[PDB]
């Protein structure tokens, strides 16, 4: 069992925080917010670094390039923006979605960005040019999450339509549609680190690990509350192998991936924990909460 | 916004 303990509370976003992510080089945490801003913080000391501004409406997601130099952000202003972190410059504004952009991610080579939108589409963008390369007719309801696999050859998407879909990056073809009894809205999805599984959150207070190729649910994680928000989930791999998620009861939940038992609940946020992130090399977790709290917390364990 | 809730189905 881990022993995550609070180390720092990071404050100053003026509205709900939407997403927190650690830079791949482990040096930084980036946060996005309904306040239309991105903030950068020291990953190990929680020290505020800088604010990055330019979106015209709130931002629901942010993601780092593999070399930790760029960010992409997804906004209700219907665009994504690519940012040079050290200069703060907006390098490109990605236009094409017809509604809120909700989620985003770079591929491992970082030459592509994938986005999902309330317009029900998934779009694949060229980083260098800013051009949309493909528009996938992915879902029949808002797209809640998009993620590339370890070698970038696949994209997984999730939707309120109750489905998770696997896409061939090169062709745009849908290679798989995952179906689960009752088709509860899917609020989050991501590949496992080895790319063999996908972790999916549904708005019925449940997280599941799936062997998507075979359409077999291998694990189910419950105990938390998730019925209204798209809460991030994660695979913790620097120490023990955990599943980490936020929750609508203001707690961070940690489960043993194999046993499915809850091994820790982290307390002291005062609103829904919308986002959690796991450091790439240290046993550190970042968490972020909604409007009534607006703080980010950094927790650290010995294992 | 992700920060705003989806009314659960009735």
């Amino acid at each position: 069992k881990p022993n995550y303990a609070l180390k720092f509370t990071l404050a100053g976003h003026t509205k709900a925080v939407s997403s927190v992510k650690f830079s791949p080089n482990g040096e930084w945490l980036a946060s996005s917010s309904a306040d239309k801003l991105i903030k950068i913080w020291g990953a190990y000391d929680g020290k505020f670094e800088k604010t990055i501004s330019g979106h015209k409406l709130g931002i629901s997601d942010v993601a780092w390039s593999s070399d930790s130099n760029l960010l992409v952000s997804a906004s209700d202003d219907k665009t994504l923006k690519i940012w040079d972190v050290s200069s703060g410059k907006c390098l490109k504004t990605l236009k094409g979605h017809s509604n809120y952009v909700f989620c985003c991610n770079f591929n491992p080579q970082s030459n592509l960005i994938v986005s999902g939108s309330f317009d029900e589409s998934v779009r694949i963008w060229d980083v260098k040019t800013g051009k949309c390369l493909k528009t996938l007719p992915a879902h029949s309801d808002p797209v809640s999450a998009v993620h590339f696999n370890r070698d970038g050859s696949l994209i997984v998407s999730s939707s309120y339509d109750g489905l998770c879909r696997i896409w061939d990056t090169a062709s745009g073809q849908c290679l798989k549609t995952l179906i689960d009894d009752d088709n509860p809205p899917v609020s989050f999805v991501k590949f496992s680190p080895n790319g063999k599984y996908i972790l999916a959150a549904t708005l019925d207070n449940t997280l599941k690990l799936w062997d998507y190729s075979k359409g077999k649910c291998l694990k189910t994680y419950t105990g938390h509350k998730n019925e209204k928000y798209c809460i991030f989930a994660n695979f913790s791999v620097t120490g023990g192998k955990w599943i980490v998620s936020g929750s609508e009861d203001n707690l961070v939940y940690i489960w043993n991936l194999q046993t499915k038992e809850i091994v820790q609940k982290l307390q002291g946020h005062t609103d829904v924990v919308i986002s959690t992130a796991c450091h790439p090399t240290e046993n550190i977790i970042a968490s972020a909460a909604l409007e009534n709290d607006k703080t980010i917390k950094l927790w650290k364990s010995d294992c | 916004m992700r920060t705003e809730p989806r009314p659960p189905a009735p």
